[PDB]
């Protein structure tokens, strides 16, 4: 395992925080947020 | 065997399409209407007929190769790839007349194992790689150093990540059930006088025993993960050349051959693995009856005596092993009937690193490859290909195939349906077995194509297929009826 | 057992000669394979097909037959222009490298490159002459990774036990669309046992006496073991085929008019079928089946006494290895063990077999070639095959005892019996209670026809099956377009 690992424990940042050096990145950051919020709104187990 | 074989039928032909402006040919096709089965005769005829044309409609087929035309293959390559010391054209054309060559890769670098195998599209319905769609020998500059263990590798331009993602599961179960019964019942009666006498006897036994042993052990080993890029893809030239040969007119047969040659969908994300499934299944039974009786009279005298004794013992046992990655020396010893000693298992998994199968995969429809930077009139070729892809799924989906005996599974390769037979039954339809009965798993007939627009419906039945005959398993895997908006 | 049906071989009277075709320089004629021998009787001195030298009625056609690009004058192949002086040998004359930089020959041809290019004979299960060109590359440098390459070496000079760089890559022939190198195996095992006994008595006495006893004991074992291993699988191309040069010339040498002989000869030389796709493997099957029984009975009365016993044991055992080394396939033939499987598997690295494949009838090859449509010839080739699969068919090889395989060796049938000498009465150790199937009698010729009716006919076998034996897949009539 010292020669072939995997990720075991994780601390997270929301994906939208990465958007950088693309056209309209400023807006795309918020839109990827609202899209993630809406993704979570589809995906949240509360529907089940 | 209870058979009369089904010979192939294709339909009567379509009308011709009008002549294509760019391919300068016209096409006619037939649907596969009934597959070859029970060794009934094939009628395949390579599923198509085509003819030349004399029409003069304008054509815009000259989508510009901006870089350099690969003289044999008809690929284009960007000008920084000429004289990179690598074959970007397929036929080494790009490296002709190099006033100098510049190398990039500082060391030898293996292809990741199976990376050229992942390069081919799948027929999603046979679940098979068909043929080559993306050029996994193309390196776009590349030469970035990647490592697995201490081995070093080159990543094909088409691939986002190949990484070990090195995960393993083992799941084991053992089960035993046993049950025993024994019953003994007797009678005795007597009389005497001074002359006469009488006697009677019965003794009995009934007995039973049962056992099962069931064992299942599965391991899934997942020591690479592949993801293909979403788009900006570089195509394998043999695919690219059938795509440049598709009509802009619609006539399903020429589009059908692309799915036959290059698959229905391209593999976009896959986990790459070895599997070692082992199952051992045993049912055992025993029974006995013993019975013994006498009768006597005395006055002169008479005796009667009887014995009846019986035994049965049986085992039915099945074992299956499937292994799907590794090297042939390990693979055969794992494939041996005995539960593998952990040394074998070690050397097998070590070789899975060098020859994986696909474990689980997410696929995209092949028309997302068809692109305006690669083909003229691309969007018409896409719309055509989307329609043909739907019609092709209706042909390749197994549902046409008459049901196998012995719970056999159809996969419908080419234009023949062949029933894969489980352990314990044999022959063309999987009829021939020593066993009394087998549970059957359900699948539908082919679904009704659509109802009218303004709300549209599809419907399915299981009339022969159904589980209840000889007490089968699950009937279902999806919705027994289906409906949608027209737009 | 039934008496033998041995007869001396007959060919037909000759047909009249074909005329002296230009470039071919030959007359041909044929005999119709009228009746090759049953399992006994002396062979035909003659043969089906004839060639004789003759001068032609007109001058031979020039290499303009290939059109706008080069053709190697002393052989068949019409070539795309880029192949001339590509640095690789594209035709049997080699003139495509005469009077002038591919390095791709660095990699050896893919394992199975030969047997997948060879044609095939559904009447005899044999290979045939090359149909595809097993070594044609079309200028392609198409390399394939060897998923089995891993093999150990040791180095005394530096203390490494490690896996060798040899065999890592193969050159794919242009005629293979893909050849995939994924490792798989699948094994399926059954065991079933049944074991029974019964024991019974009765007695009466009066003052006469009578006593009776019965015994039975029985055992059965069945097992089947199947394994398949695969090192790679492949599919041949279905458009722009490059034929074998031998196939190509042997095709151009065919008449535009329908005469059976030359098309029958190309069928016989290039095979009834061509392999469209296959899998490269080692298969081991093992099958082991046993029966035993023992019985007794006693009777006493007053007096006199009598007793009898009868018992049986029979074992069928098969071990068969396809693929592997000659040495280790002897090991795994002789013994099933954790020994014999592992080294057999190591030998499948080096010597695989095509284990399973799919195919098309030979005439379909032409439409998929670069030659352009040959429809008149293609229909003559089909029309001949539609007689050939009646005429050359192992169906005519007649009764085989003890489930023996009927096969036509060229002009003469064999019945390969699994025990004893071949032909009639293959058994003298087994009793007349032995079990053997009914299997097909041949197709008829195409029968006399009407606007909506034509027939061809079969029989499931001539006799019934031997004792409890199995039967054919079940047909009597098939129909045709008249
Ligand atoms: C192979 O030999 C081994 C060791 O002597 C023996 O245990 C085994 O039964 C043999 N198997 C076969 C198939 O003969
Ligand atoms: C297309 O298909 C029908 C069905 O056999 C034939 O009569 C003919 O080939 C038609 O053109
Ligand atoms: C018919 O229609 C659907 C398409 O959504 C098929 O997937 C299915 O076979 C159904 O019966
Ligand atoms: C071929 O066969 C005839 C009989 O048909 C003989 O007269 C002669 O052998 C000819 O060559
Ligand atoms: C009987 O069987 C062969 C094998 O299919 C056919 O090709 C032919 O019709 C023959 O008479
Ligand atoms: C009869 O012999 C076998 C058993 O069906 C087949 O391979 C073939 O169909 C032939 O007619
Ligand atoms: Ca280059
Ligand atoms: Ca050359």
């Amino acid at each position: 395992v010292t020669n072939l690992p995997q990720v075991i424990k994780q601390k997270l940042t929301p994906l939208y925080e990465l958007v950088k050096e693309v056209p309209c990145a400023s807006v795309k950051k918020l839109y990827l947020k609202w899209a993630l919020e809406e993704y979570l709104d589809e995906f949240d187990p509360c529907h089940c | 065997v209870t058979l009369m074989p089904i010979d192939c039928e294709l339909s009567s032909w379509s009308s011709w399409t009008t002549c294509d402006p760019c391919q300068k040919k016209r096409y006619r096709y037939a649907y596969l209407l009934q597959p070859s089965q029970f060794h009934g005769e094939p009628c395949n005829f390579s599923d198509k007929e085509v003819e030349d044309c004399v029409t003069n409609r304008p054509c815009r087929s000259q989508v510009r190769c901006e870089g350099f035309v690969c003289a044999q293959t008809g690929r284009c390559v960007n000008r920084r790839l000429l004289c990179n010391g690598d074959n970007d054209c397929g036929d080494q054309s790009d490296e002709a007349n190099c006033r100098r060559i510049y190398k990039k890769c500082q060391h030898e670098m293996d292809q990741y194992w199976g990376i050229g195998s992942l390069a081919s599209g799948i027929n999603l319905f046979t679940n098979s790689f068909e043929g080559p769609v993306l050029d996994h020998r193309y390196y776009a500059g590349g030469c970035s150093p990647h490592y697995i263990l201490n081995t070093r590798f080159r990543k094909p331009y088409n691939v986002e990540s190949y990484t070990p993602q090195t995960q393993g599961k083992y799941e084991f179960i053992l089960k035993e059930y046993e049950s025993y019964s024994d019953f003994e019942r007797n009678v005795t009666e007597k009389m005497a006088s001074k002359d006469r006498g009488k006697h009677y006897i019965r003794r009995t036994k009934r007995f039973s025993h049962t056992k099962s042993v069931f064992l299942h052990a599965r391991s899934d080993l997942e020591v690479a993960h592949y993801k293909l890029k979403p788009r900006s893809l570089m195509l394998h030239y043999e695919f690219l050349q059938r795509v440049k040969r598709l009509p802009l007119e619609y006539s399903y047969g020429e589009y059908r051959d692309l799915f036959r040659d290059f698959g229905t969908h391209y593999i976009t994300e896959a986990v790459l693995g070895g599997i070692y499934e082992y199952t051992l299944v045993m049912n055992k039974e025993a029974m006995e009856r013993g019975d013994y009786t006498l009768n006597n009279v005395h006055a002169r005298g008479i005796l009667n005596e009887i014995k009846d004794r019986n035994k049965r013992d049986t085992m039915v046992e099945d074992l299956v092993v499937l292994v799907r990655g590794g090297a042939s020396e390990h693979i055969t010893t794992l494939a041996y009937q005995e539960l593998p000693t952990a040394d074998l298992m070690q050397e097998w998994g070590d070789a899975v690193q060098y020859n994986p199968a696909i474990i689980k995969v997410k696929v995209e429809p092949l028309y997302e490859l068809v692109t305006a930077t690669d083909f003229a009139y691309s969007s018409t070729v896409r719309q055509n290909m989307k329609q043909a892809l739907e019609e092709f799924q209706k042909e390749v989906s197994s549902c046409h195939c008459a049901p196998c005996q012995g719970n056999g599974v159809p996969v419908l390769k080419g234009s023949r349906c062949d029933c894969i037979c489980p352990v314990g039954s044999q022959g063309l339809a999987c009829e021939v077995s020593y066993r009394k009965n087998t549970p059957i798993d359900g699948k539908w007939n082919c679904w009704s194509n659509w109802s009218s627009c303004s709300g549209r419906r599809k419907t399915r039945q299981r009339q022969c297929n159904n589980p209840p005959p000889q007490n089968g398993g699950s009937p279902c895997s999806g919705p027994a009826s289906e409906t949608l908006d027209c737009s | 057992a039934a008496t033998p049906a041995a007869v001396t071989c007959q060919l037909s009277n000759w047909s009249e000669w074909t005329d002296c075709f230009p470039c071919q320089d030959k007359k041909y004629r044929h005999r119709s394979l009228l009746q090759p021998n049953k399992f006994g009787g002396t062979i035909c001195s003659g043969d089906i097909w004839d060639q004789a030298s003759c001068s032609s009625s007109t001058t031979c056609v020039r290499q303009a037959q290939c059109g706008q690009d080069f053709q190697c004058k002393e052989t068949g192949r019409c070539l795309k222009r880029h192949l001339v002086c590509n640095g690789d040998q594209d035709c049997l004359d080699g003139s495509d490298e005469d009077d002038c930089d591919e390095d791709c020959s660095q990699y050896e041809p893919i394992p199975g490159s030969q047997k997948a290019a060879l044609g095939y004979n559904i009447l005899t299960q044999e290979d045939a002459q090359s149909v595809y060109d097993a070594s044609y590359y079309g200028g392609q440098c198409e390399t394939v990774y060897n998923g089995e390459w891993r093999e150990l070496r040791y180095d005394s000079t530096c203390e490494r036990l490690y896996y060798g760089d040899d065999e890592k890559y193969f050159r794919k022939p242009y005629n293979f669309l893909k050849y995939h190198f994924e490792a798989l195996a699948d094994t399926g095992i059954s065991s079933e046992f049944y074991d029974n006994a019964n024991d019974l008595l009765s007695k009466v006495k009066k003052d006469f006496l009578n006593e009776l006893n019965k015994y039975n004991e029985k055992k059965f074992i069945f097992t089947r073991i199947f394994t398949k291993v695969q090192t790679a699988h492949f599919k041949m191309r279905k458009d722009d085929i490059m034929l074998d040069e031998g196939m190509l010339q042997s095709l151009m040498e065919l008449p535009d008019q329908y005469n059976y002989g030359m098309y029958a000869k190309f069928i016989n030389d290039y095979g009834t079928h061509y392999i469209t796709s296959g899998s490269m493997g080692g298969i081991y099957e093992y099958i082991l089946v046993i029966d035993k029984a023992k019985m007794e009975s006693l009777g006493i009365t007053s007096g006199k006494t009598e007793r009898a016993r009868k018992a049986m044991a029979v074992e069928d055992i098969i071990s068969r290895v396809r693929g592997g080394s000659s040495g280790w396939s002897g090991g795994l033939a002789q013994n099933r063990s954790t020994i014999t499987y592992r080294s057999w598997g190591r030998s499948l690295k080096y010597n695989p077999v095509v284990i399973d494949f799919e195919m098309q009838p030979i005439h379909e090859v032409l439409r998929h070639t670069s030659l352009g449509p040959l429809e008149a010839k293609r229909q003559n080739l089909r029309r001949a095959l539609d007689q050939y699969l009646m005429e050359f068919n192992a169906c005519r090889c007649g009764p085989c005892f003890n489930n023996g395989v009927p096969i036509l060796e060229g002009t003469s049938c064999r019945c390969q019996c699994r025990l004893g000498s071949l032909g009639a009465a293959c058994e003298q150790t087994q009793t007349e209670g032995a079990k053997a199937d009914g299997s097909w009698s041949c197709w008829s010729s195409w029968s006399v026809c009407r606007a909506g009716i034509q027939e061809r006919r079969r029989e499931c076998d001539n006799p019934a099956p031997q004792n409890g034996g199995a039967s054919c897949p079940g047909r009597k009539v098939q129909t045709q377009a008249c």
